[PDB]
């Protein structure tokens, strides 16, 4: 029932024949199934200079699990489905290679600027053309590590974060502060959504979320938004309407049992369509005890 | 004139022949190419139009039938006259009278109509027609054309397309209908393509991708044929009652749209359908979701688009529980860069007229910067530097939807959806030209796996190994993961020499198997009684235990047969080379289908390839004895046995155990922890499991008390023979 | 459950036999038996006497003494039954009325031996068959005792 | 030996291999119809344990078909006869034991909706004019009535 904090980082598995045939991908499956079944947080965090690729990735990205799973990167870490070497290796052939030189190289610029020119004689014509192959094979090899470099730099964090796939960035120092009311708002907020989820467990995680952030907006007014974004404010909220008992806090607790009295109300409504010869007989039980003026309201319909 | 709707086939070449009943004008159609190539295709083009005049009906019916024998004289001439093996050949009939009548039984009207000819239609091969009608009520009087188009591809299959004309750009709308409005001058689709694309797979050793429904259709009838050896079968079906498809398509909203399309107009690289069809097992009808890359766009990769057919055809297909087959030939996720950015991004060298002092950033000129900057591309800062003022690139945040961190997302949405969807519903996984990286992890999460010869089933390339050593270690990806790895691993359960024979072999495990997890298993009448004896007999000296399982030859009296334990013919094994001091597989027993385990007593000696990478390795080869558990055996056993728990089938082994290896290095291989999970795996099933000591076998301390009965009593049954120990 | 592996159970035999019918009778209350035992004995003399009657009493015993030609007793109380088949009518007449009387809105197992019921085809068994449909709808409306009350109400 | 293991009860026989398909055979198929008829029994009232669930097969087996024909459930054959002759009536003339299984399943809803209020008898008005909505009129009279 423990929380996770997984210092994550693997570029992915081993791939010559011997260990292959000897059948890593099985096991490597077969964690994918069991975080599928973690029910409590998962807090992830690639440190820096780190980097994490492909199928391990793949095999724990938080989408699997969003009720449970966040992903954290520092700012010095890389994360893809592909290390730069290979997507360098399909996305920069020849033609990138010397095109990248063409666009960038003043030296090598220069050279096609010649080779731009009608009514050159065979001399310079065939010269320029040696030009070109020597000055870009002498050149290959760094713009190759450019090239990987410049590869990795599209894996970053600001279009996971844009694109709704990290939570934060932290900065190792007092990643540990942070994490640590971090984790202990998402066990809490948890705690209560088990609260509600026993209370009513055909709701969906989505919805009994948007319930506790309405109730406390609501409540707290709609001026007061603003104040659900700081995770250990909440934190200090939401335990003294819990823990402070008998004040006028209970409030919440009103509401919910509002709701377990109407999701009640409903599953009678279900039993009765499904088996409405139950009625009858479900009320005299019922109402071997209730107020004799209920009794009367009885009588009035 | 124009009302001759001849310009819907002006993507054509066409040559005029003399007919009479001048009405009807044939002309003979030549693909219209370029240059480059030259043309395929030689159609048979005639376009008509009647104007002669209940009564209508049957009128119509005498001109038509005149027509038809007249017509197909006439083009019988031509085929005599000179055949170029014609294909889709056009037929236009318009009608440009009005009668008045309801459009079903016009549908019925069409299908008589099109089938009292029948052999006829497929000599002259005939694929295309086109009529109209123009129909009113009644009281209305205002005659409105109703295009009935005819779409029938291989096969006499028939799809009817009817309509109502109407508005401003006019739209053929009426169900559902394939083409639910386009206007009305669609100039002519050139099949070139679908060739082209056909080329490209045949070259890249595969199928194209719309062809395998098809490449389901001669499967299934080779079944059909094989499989009533087998069993007692119905009489076939009919071609055209054995199959039907509905594509499933993406609306704006990524939302499941049931559509009778056109093959080739996908826009990614990924297709869905349904199909339900009659099968042996099944001669009431079974479904299954079938999910497949495009191998010719792009590679197969794996876009968010293509993710989201696969996830939300795959979350239907959870929501009733019926089986997802994936056909996984491909390259893994998308990959790009933002093209934008390429071509326009600066580098900041150390020094512009020597690179090799290094560069400081990436940048762009602010005439560059300020436009695409706008539109969530990139994430940049502001410099100066050398006098100039430069963009610093931060984040590559990329116009180009399907290339970024999203194909991530979606993708990890699809395996945790996957990942429950093995322990939810059945999975299915093809090889057929190669699966790298994803496509692999999905398919061993697939779970099952056949594998054609020269595919292979690899994470990582055995070029790129051999550049990180330095050396090209190895020769092929196959060396990783073909089924000289797979198979001999156990990873692939079955190896096949083509595409067709893996679909067939697709089929035949799916014969044992129930139609959706909510569905009972499908049962057989086998033609194996079960009153009968086996007639090979086990021994107390090792041999082959297929002989006990699926008999052998008779030594004396050939071409007999020693009848084994199950239905002849019906032992249809798996992961076969892998530990082969055990045996496991699917079989029928009385023609109930369960899977069975049983294990060798003679000493295998094993062979273990060398890893060249490791120049130490040499290629081994180990005696494994007979009647010992190792750790591959017991892993193989834990598989299985989960697997077809999965499946929801009773589980039979034939127990012969002498013990548990106990030596330093098995130990060391961890054939304990395997034991724990055998455990666990059993306490996982759910159906019944059979386990019977077969004469002179014997089992001792740790294979008994690994599976004694209290782990799931409720589920599990042991016996043994008298002759057992 | 635990008693179960050894097959140590006569005494046992006898008490889940013993227990078993009782609480088998009792599942669905006092209409358990009010159901079961009139409806149940309902179809007891109906299919009794529907064999009995297809044609008439000679060729119809020669039907039914060749269906069990071997022997005819129990088919002879059936005979001796349908004797006093006015004896039987009233005392029909007795179990439904005071069903038929207490009962209204019941279920589908019954319905579907009225509409068995309602088949049958004798001078004697003629109120049954009238009895079968006037019940039917006076079960729709009535104008028993309750309804008295209720009609008194109204007026 | 395998006289001692049965005689010691981890296994339940000693079999001869010549008999050994035909026996499986019928016993598995039989197994199997066992679970399916389990799966929808435990779908009626979740309470009961599959080894309850054991013995009330079993039990409605000697019901059903008499205290005489025990014996008959150790024989493959004749139950399995007996677990198909059920499943074939489906929106037709149904058996007894499904009016049962209706019945064991409506008695637990009652209790559900008896222990709820039970936790909450103060809700019983509001939920009643709902409850009234149907049977209604004969359900005012036996109210007023009593």
């Amino acid at each position: 029932g423990l929380p996770l904090m997984v210092f994550a980082n693997w570029r992915g598995f081993s791939g010559g024949m011997k260990d292959m045939y000897d059948q890593v991908l099985k096991f490597g499956a077969y964690i994918v199934d069991g975080l599928r079944e973690c029910c409590q947080p998962v807090l992830v965090y690639i440190p820096p200079q780190a980097e994490l690729r492909g199928g391990s990735w793949v095999v724990i990205d938080s989408s699997i699990n969003p009720r449970h799973m966040e992903m954290y990167a520092d700012r010095e870490s890389r994360g893809s489905v592909l290390e730069p070497e290979g997507t360098v290796e399909i996305k920069f052939r020849r033609k990138d290679l010397v095109k990248t030189m063409r666009r960038v190289d003043p030296v090598y610029i220069h050279l096609a600027e010649r080779l731009g020119t009608p009514e050159l004689s065979t001399a310079e014509r065939k010269e320029l053309e040696n030009k070109l192959k020597e000055r870009e094979e002498f050149l290959i090899p760094i713009y190759h590590q450019v090239a990987v470099q410049f590869a990795d730099l599209h894996d970053t964090p600001g279009r996971m974060q844009e694109k709704g796939v990290i939570s934060d960035i932290l900065d190792w120092k007092t990643s540990r502060t942070f994490f640590y009311w971090r984790l202990r708002r998402l066990l809490l907020e948890d705690l209560v959504k088990k609260k509600i989820h026993n209370a009513n467990p055909e709701l969906t995680d989505g919805q009994i979320q948007a319930m506790l952030r309405r109730w406390f907006v609501e409540v707290e007014g709609t001026v007061k938004a603003y104040v659900w974004d700081n995770n250990k404010d909440l934190a200090e909220w939401l335990e003294k309407q819990l823990t402070e008992e008998d004040g006028v806090h209970s409030v919440i607790e009103e509401n919910i049992k509002c709701i377990s009295r109407d999701y009640v109300l409903k599953q009678i409504r279900s039993l009765v369509q499904a088996n409405p010869e139950v009625a009858m007989d479900s009320i005299i039980h019922m109402t071997q005890h209730i107020s004799p003026t209920q009794r009367a309201e009885v009588i009035r319909i | 004139a124009f009302q001759l709707e001849l310009n819907r086939m002006r993507n054509f070449d066409l040559t005029a022949i003399p007919c009479a009943n001048h009405k009807m004008h044939l002309y003979l159609g030549a693909a219209k190419v370029e240059v480059g190539t030259e043309v395929t295709d030689y159609r048979f083009f005639v376009r008509a139009i009647i104007r002669h005049s209940e009564a209508s009906f049957e009128y119509l019916q005498n001109e038509g039938e005149r027509l038809l024998l007249e017509a197909m004289d006439e083009l019988e001439v031509a085929f005599n006259n000179t055949n170029v093996r014609t294909d889709c050949n056009h037929i236009f009939l318009n009608f440009v009278p009005t009668v008045i009548m309801d459009p079903s039984k016009i549908e019925e009207s069409v299908r008589s109509m099109v089938m009292r000819y029948g052999s006829r239609l497929w000599k002259l091969r005939v694929l295309q027609a086109e009529l109209k009608i123009n129909i009113r009520l009644t009281p209305t009087g205002k005659a409105i054309p109703i295009r009935l188009f005819l779409t029938n591809e291989s096969g006499y299959y028939l799809d009817i397309s009817l309509y109502k004309e109407v508005t401003a750009q006019i739209m053929f709308q009426a169900k559902q209908g394939p083409l639910h409005g386009m206007l009305i001058n669609t100039p002519y689709v050139t099949k070139d393509l679908l060739q082209s694309k056909r080329f490209q797979a045949q070259s890249l050793g595969t199928t194209y991708i719309y062809d395998i429904p098809e490449m389901f259709r001669q499967s299934l009838i080779k079944l059909w044929e094989s499989m009533s050896t087998q069993a007692f079968l119905p009489s076939p079906p009919l071609p055209s009652d054995m199959l039907t498809y509905t594509e499933l398509v993406l609306d704006d909203q990524g939302q499941l749209v049931h559509m009778n399309r056109l093959p080739g107009g996908n826009e990614i690289g990924m297709v869905a359908w349904k199909m339900t069809f009659k099968s042996p097992e099944y001669p009431e009808g079974r479904d299954i979701i079938v999910i497949g890359n495009d191998i010719t766009y792009r590679i197969g990769s794996f876009g968010p688009q293509e993710d989201l057919l696969f996830l939300r055809a795959s979350e239907l297909a959870r929501a009733e529980g019926i089986p997802r087959i994936y056909v996984s030939a491909n390259s893994g996720a998308r990959i790009g860069l933002a093209e934008e950015i390429r071509h326009m991004f600066h580098v900041a060298w150390v020094d512009p007229e020597d690179p090799y002092k290094g560069y400081r950033y990436l940048y762009l000129t602010p005439q560059d910067y300020k436009r695409v900057s706008a539109l969530n591309s990139v994430h940049c800062e502001h410099v100066e530097d050398e006098g100039e003022s430069r963009y610093k690139i931060t984040d590559i945040i990329g116009k180009e939807e399907g290339i970024g961190p999203e194909n991530l997302r979606g993708s990890g949405m699809i395996a945790g959806e996957s990942s429950l969807a093995y322990n939810e519903i059945i999975t299915i996984s093809l090889v057929t030209c190669r699966a790298i990286g994803i496509g692999a992890y999905l398919v061993r999460l697939g779970q099952r796996t056949i594998q054609v010869e020269n595919s292979h089933l690899i994470l990582t390339g055995a070029g790129a190994l051999n550049k990180v050593l330095g050396r090209e270690v190895y020769t092929s990806n196959n060396q990783l993961g073909g089924i000289q790895i797979m198979h001999n691993n156990g990873v692939t359960h079955c190896t096949v020499c083509d595409d067709f024979e893996g679909v067939f072999t697709v089929l035949h495990w799916l014969s044992y198997m129930p139609k959706s997890v909510h569905s009972s298993v499908p049962l057989l009448n086998s033609k194996d009684p079960i009153d009968r004896i086996i007639e090979f007999v086990p021994t107390k000296t090792p041999y082959d235990p297929r002989w006990m399982l699926a008999g052998r030859p008779h030594p004396t009296q050939k071409g007999q047969w020693l009848s084994g334990f199950f239905d002849y013919g019906s032992f249809s094994e798996i992961m076969q080379p892998w530990a082969q001091t055990v045996v496991v597989g699917r079989a029928r027993l009385g023609g109930i289908p369960v899977g069975v385990v049983a294990v060798e007593t003679r000493t295998v000696e094993l062979s273990i390839p060398a890893d060249p990478a490791n120049l130490d390795s040499e290629a081994k080869i180990i005696q494994q004895a007979g009647q010992v558990w190792f750790p591959d055996s017991a892993f193989k056993t834990y598989q299985a046995i989960k697997d077809f728990n999965r499946e929801g089938l009773p589980l039979m082994v034939f127990a012969n155990w002498r013990g548990f290896s106990g030596g330093m290095k098995d130990m060391y291989d961890q054939v304990l922890k395997f034991g724990a999970y055998i455990v666990d795996g059993l306490r996982e099933c759910c159906q019944p499991v059979l386990v019977y000591i077969p004469p002179q076998a014997e089992l001792r301390g740790g294979s008994w008390v690994v599976i004694d009965s209290s782990i799931n009593p409720r589920h599990m049954e042991m016996y043994a023979d008298r002759e057992s120990r | 459950a635990t008693l179960n592996r050894k097959s140590e159970r006569e005494v046992f035999f006898m008490n889940t036999q013993s227990i078993v019918q009782l609480v088998q009778r009792y599942r669905s209350g006092i209409r358990g038996h009010m159901k079961a035992v009139v409806m149940d004995l309902l179809r007891q003399y109906l299919r009794v006497e529907t064999q009995f009657q297809n044609g008439h009493y000679d060729k119809c015993v020669f039907a039914l003494r060749e269906e069990n030609k071997s022997d005819m007793n129990t088919v002879l109380n059936y005979i001796f039954s349908h004797a006093q088949v006015t004896k039987k009518n009233l005392l029909v007449t007795m179990l439904i009325d005071q069903l038929c009387g207490r009962d209204p809105t019941l279920t589908d197992e019954l319905l579907n031996i009225l509409t068995e019921l309602t088949q049958l085809s004798k001078t004697t068994n003629a109120k049954v068959a009238l009895r079968a449909r006037q019940v039917l709808i006076a079960s729709h409306l009535p104008s028993y005792e309750l309804r008295h009350n209720q009609v008194e109400s109204i007026f």
